[PDB]
RNA sequence: CAGAUCUUGGUGGAAGUAGCAAAUAUUCAAAUGAGAACUUUGAAGACUGAAGUGGGGAAAGGUUCCAUGUGAACAGCAGUUGGACAUGGGUUAGUCGAUCCUAAGAGAUAGGGAAGCUCCGUAUGAAAGUUGCACGAUUUUUCGUGCCUCCUAUCGAAAGGGAAUCCGGUUAAUAUUCCGGAACCAGAAGGUGGAAUCAACACGGCAACGUAAAUGAAGUUGGAGACGUCGGCGGGAGCCCUGGGAAGAGUUCUCUUUUCUUUUUAACAAACCAUUGAACUACCCUGAAAUCGGUUUAUCCGGAGCUAGGGUAUGGUGUUUGGAAGAGUUCAGCGCCUCAUGCUGAAUCCGGUGCGCUCUCGACGGCCCUUGAAAAUCCAACGGAAGAAUGGCCUUGUUUUCACAUCUGGUCGUACUCAUAACCGCAGCAGGUCUCCAAGGUGAACAGCCUCUAGUUGAUAGAACAAUGUAGAUAAGGGAAGUCGGCAAAAUGGAUCCGUAACUUCGGGAUAAGGAUUGGCUCUAAGGGUUGGACAACCAACUUAGAACUGGUACGGACAAGGGGAAUCUGACUGUCUAAUUAAAACAUAGCAUUGCGAUGGCCAGAAAGUGGUGUUGACGCAAUGUGAUU
């Protein structure tokens, strides 16, 4: 046969498009500022990035160390405005836009971009409109149960930061795209990946679902986890089909 | 090109080291115009009467060269 | 040729190949009438033949569509002023 | 197209003085056969290749 | 004149795209090119901007704020707001 | 009606290629070659234009002299008057509440 | 060797045969020449008709460019001619490009794999130093220590960024490169003059801010470079149009104070600059506003300070000048071998116009689940390192970000074509190949048609109209009876005024369907600008509507330019594909639904890797599928 298009995707014409890019949205490098006390920084800029949906925010602080002053990429909070006073550090307020510690926080709080491991620099919780909430502490052996906004439960060490609001951007999935145009426009600035052509259009060469006098794949399209490259196509190690009439 | 509005001035430039020469034009409507080339510019200077323009003539240095258009 | 047509010559409805608006543009007729409305009624206000509280009324009617063309607008400013001074000489009498 | 390195108009020359007649006193050597040769190379029949 | 009894906005996408989607898209429009109260000046000029970015006009408060997709503060975002307070206040003792 | 040329090799309506049409004092319309036009300087904290500093590029500036460029006020040339107001009247309230806020701690 | 659709070479019948028919078109006279339908000159008739058969470039070609000769081969006819042949000549730059910078990317080095050719990797797990500071130093200075801080290989654009040149003339062929004139930029020393500082770093304005200068080390910060698309509005430059004057030319049975050509002002420099045209555009001062006012074509602004008055800045493709009339252009004379082709007379003037065209600028508005490069380089600010002139006068450093002045600016390309003959397609092939400027009339118009400038008259020719053809037209009466099928053709067609159904997602259908008018001439009425004492004689303007009269009952008079309707199947629509037999109901699409994955992960890649993509990503995400608007 022929390699997939799947198996095609392993770079090349399939990177993302990053020109336009202002730059990567991590908090900040943990030290001892943010370990020990707080830290203060100004909100200069509230801007947006191309290919991604939540806005970006600028914010400049003061180098402890050098005379020279630092400029963050956080990601925006909803209620951000320039020129705010952020705060970042262990002793910072529970107020939206500042970063904490999620084992210096109350149960029930609603945070963004917050770190799986205390210095990643935030993993959960980034796209717009989305949060994740703290479910509970434990202070033997420090470790705080979160809720993410998949509906899974991950303990974090108690020392991971976390942006206290919900990241800016709002509902965007809520307005349909109403044309091959905005969805071209959307792709456009994200990667080569639209438009998309059915495996069962396709040839048998292609694809291991073309083929046949009618359209159809005529085998089951849930395929096992174990499945080798090239035929690990439509439903991969599926639980379950059909419509989801009634989850949890 | 430079224009020089009052003949003081005009006397000083043509004081100077790098007055090489001067040009004498005579207009249609009996205008008189006096140029000095210098290093890097013309400096032109305009007289609208004959009597001033004679006396302005006279006045020039002798060391510089006129010549007349 | 020229010289006829000014006179009001080769312009009927058989010389016409564009629509109306294509020869003359609404927005640019709506344009000239807005511009020359504005600069009589600025021209009436800085004179003192209006005041400002009469002044903004008539440039509100007049992007409003209310005159047709300055002699309308004139009438109106004259009723208006007549009003104005006919009631003015009621209260004073 | 007029806007040529150094290297091109070089070869660009060395082609012009090489497409040139042989003169007769050359060809007149004895036991010579350099009469008439094929390397003759006009601007329209065959190209240069760079 | 009315002009139009239910497309509103959407009247520019003409009879494709489908009603339910067209009404979808409509009221979403409305929001999303609606004037918004500016909390720290308190005029009605809070623009829209790339779909999160807020900026009120005028010679102060041209601050930038990061809001929503259509609104400049959501539901969810305002309980998040209410909630962090009271865990604040009720921590701060 | 006579018709122009472009000056130079390049052939294109790119923004380096900005003409104007001239006409000499031999009857003749052609085409000048002209650079782009020159941008105000703005202020660091507002982002206005300053005011008094005129349109220039970027190494035109190099042959202007001091005063031109700058002026005569605290952070002249870099910031706006008003930005300059605000920086001064922030500075002294905030200082004089630090000495306040110092005082009042004991 | 008689064969092998044998190999190579040569040569036949077909045969003086098919044919040398797209792109409207040529004719007369003279010259040269042995020879003229193709050469040259003059005349006439035409075409390209500014989205050109015109003038230039990018890529590509490489001498095809120019002059002088030849006509053996080629120019499918010819040749006195050529992009052919032969001999010579021709490309002149500090300002035009490359060179400099960086983008997508390429790629050493450290290091790690690989038997290896080599693969990954670009501050990467590297002791990856160029730079900041007076410690010696006669005495008025870049030479050996010390302590130092997030620097860093390079290549990569003749359309991205970028320091700087214009006019006139000149050659057979080069010029923004040469000549004459007039400028600009960068670097280097410091040659003068000016300015401040008597005892160190200026003044004025309330302010916005201004000046001829107005000392400023490291470090830090800021700005410029530097940015999408569409729409209307206002201005400027060039072009177009129009009224006079001057000069020349055309017509002149008749008429036309007539028709045509010219009437030009560059870079650069200075002063003003809302005046003449275009922002109360931004900011500042006085002042405090409801009977709210100001204001754009477009509804924005204002106790977070409106209107009004007065100022500050932004400043050229605006005005007045210099350049600069000495140039260029037009006309009229003298020499009369005329030699340097010279000399001598005049004009080159005064006005106006705009929903006009091209470019540009200014203030705006709409749209995005699209927000629309980087770097070199330059400038500004915070800050305070360092300084030494002395005897109120004869005496220094600084500024060279003030004015004048000096020197230097190397290397490479520069001819010509850019195409129905200079490129590619076997060729001088009706094919293909990126882009700049774009006159008048008709006309909505970069539509079609004619014309001006410019170019060309080049597609083997002559004679005659047989059949059958190719292309273009018409046809009495019938009107699809033809044919698988109204295939083809015909019919409709512009604009203005009436009128317009079923159905529908209420947006459409719709120009539905169906009707009337259209010329020329003479008038009438209404709709706008400055301007002399209720007004007003002009100048400068275009529209709309109506009426009479008239003729071929004709008039979008050529050109230009929808046939329409009633149903069924199917795809929702816009869009995409089988280059060279299938454009579709096929693909894609928005919408709908499902699956995996919380990073020690999902999916993909790699021989391996201290390896790569998604990922500058985090479930409103990525990856894998099916169905295909709405209901
Ligand atoms: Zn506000």
């Amino acid at each position: 046969g022929r390699v997939i298009r799947a198996q095609r995707k392993s770079g090349g014409i399939f990177q993302a498009h990053t020109r336009l890019r202002k730059g990567a949205a991590q908090l900040r490098t943990l030290d001892f500022a943010e370990r020990h006390g707080y830290i203060r920084g100004v909100v200069q800029k509230i801007i947006h990035d191309p290919g991604r949906g939540a806005p970006l925010a600028k914010v400049a602080f003061r180098n402890p160390y050098h005379y020279r002053t630092d400029v963050e990429t956080f990601v925006a909070t909803e209620g951000m405005y320039t020129g705010q006073f952020v705060y970042c550090g262990k002793n910072a307020a529970l107020t939206v836009g500042n970063v904490l510690p999620v084992g210096e926080m109350p149960e029930g709080t609603i945070i963004s971009n917050v770190e799986e491991k205390a210095g990643d620099r935030g993993a959960l919780g980034r796209s717009s409109g989305n949060y994740v909430i703290i479910v509970g502490h434990d202070v033997d052996t420090g470790k705080t149960r979160v809720k993410l906004p998949s509906g899974a439960k991950k303990v974090v060490p108690s020392s991971a930061r976390g942006v206290v609001g919900i990241v800016a951007g709002g509902g965007r999935i809520d307005k349909p795209l109403l044309k091959a145009g905005r969805a071209f426009h959307k792709y456009r600035v994200k990667r080569n990946c639209w438009p998309r052509t059915r495996g069962v259009a396709m040839n048998p060469v292609d694809h291991p679902h073309g083929g046949g006098n009618h359209q159809h794949v005529g085998h089951s399209t849930t395929v096992p986890r174990q499945s080798a490259p090239g035929q690990k196509v439509g439903l991969i190690a599926a639980r379950r089909t059909g419509l989801l009439r009634g989850a949890a | 090109p430079r224009q020089i509005s009052d003949i003081k001035q005009f006397l000083e430039i043509a004081r100077r080291k790098d007055a090489t020469s001067a040009r004498i034009k005579k207009n249609t409507n009996k205008d008189v115009k006096f140029k000095l080339r210098c290093s890097k510019y013309l400096y032109t200077l305009v007289v609208a009467d004959a009597k001033k323009a004679e006396k302005l003539r006279q006045s020039l240095p002798p060391d510089l060269t006129v010549t007349e258009v | 040729t020229h010289a006829a047509k000014r006179l009001g010559r080769h312009t009927g409805y058989g010389k016409r190949k564009g629509t109306a608006e294509a020869r003359m543009p609404s927005t640019v007729v709506w344009m000239r009438r807005q511009r020359v409305l504005r600069r009589l009624l600025r021209k009436y206000r800085e004179s003192g033949k209006i005041d400002k509280h009469l002044y903004h009324t008539l440039y509100l009617e007049a992007k409003g569509n209310t005159f047709k063309h300055k002699r309308a607008l004139i009438e109106h400013i004259q009723r208006a002023k007549a009003e104005a001074n006919r009631t003015k000489l009621i209260q004073e009498q | 197209p007029s806007h040529k390195s150094f290297r091109t108009k070089q070869k660009l020359a060395k082609a012009a003085r090489q497409n040139r007649p042989i003169p007769q006193w050359i060809r007149l050597r004895t036991g010579n056969t350099v009469h008439y040769n094929m390397k003759r190379r006009h601007w329209r029949r065959t190209k240069l290749n760079i | 004149t009315k002009r139009t009894k239910k497309v509103g906005v959407t009247g520019k996408y003409g009879v494709r795209y489908g009603a339910s989607l067209r009404r979808d898209v409509r009221k979403i429009e409305v929001q999303q090119h609606s004037r918004y109260q500016c909390p720290f000046c308190g005029r009605n000029t809070v623009k829209r901007t790339a779909a999160g970015i807020w900026c009120c006009n005028g010679k102060g408060c041209k601050k930038v704020l990061a809001g929503g997709a259509w609104t400049v503060t959501t539901a969810a975002a305002t309980s998040a707001r209410s909630t962090i307070r009271r865990l604040r206040e009720m921590v701060e003792v | 009606a006579q018709r122009v040329t472009y000056r130079r090799r390049l052939a294109y309506n790119t923004r380096s290629n900005k003409t104007r049409i001239i006409k000499t004092p031999g009857n003749n319309i052609r085409y000048l070659h002209i650079k782009k036009l020159g941008t105000i300087p703005r202020c660091g904290d507002t982002g206005v234009p300053l005011q008094g500093i005129p349109a220039l590029r970027p190494r035109e500036f190099a042959r202007l002299s001091h005063n031109q460029k700058k002026v005569q006020r605290a952070y002249g040339g870099c910031l706006s008057a008003n930005a300059v107001k605000d920086r001064i009247v922030r500075a002294f309230l905030i200082e004089e509440q630090k000495i306040v806020k110092q005082k009042l701690k004991q």
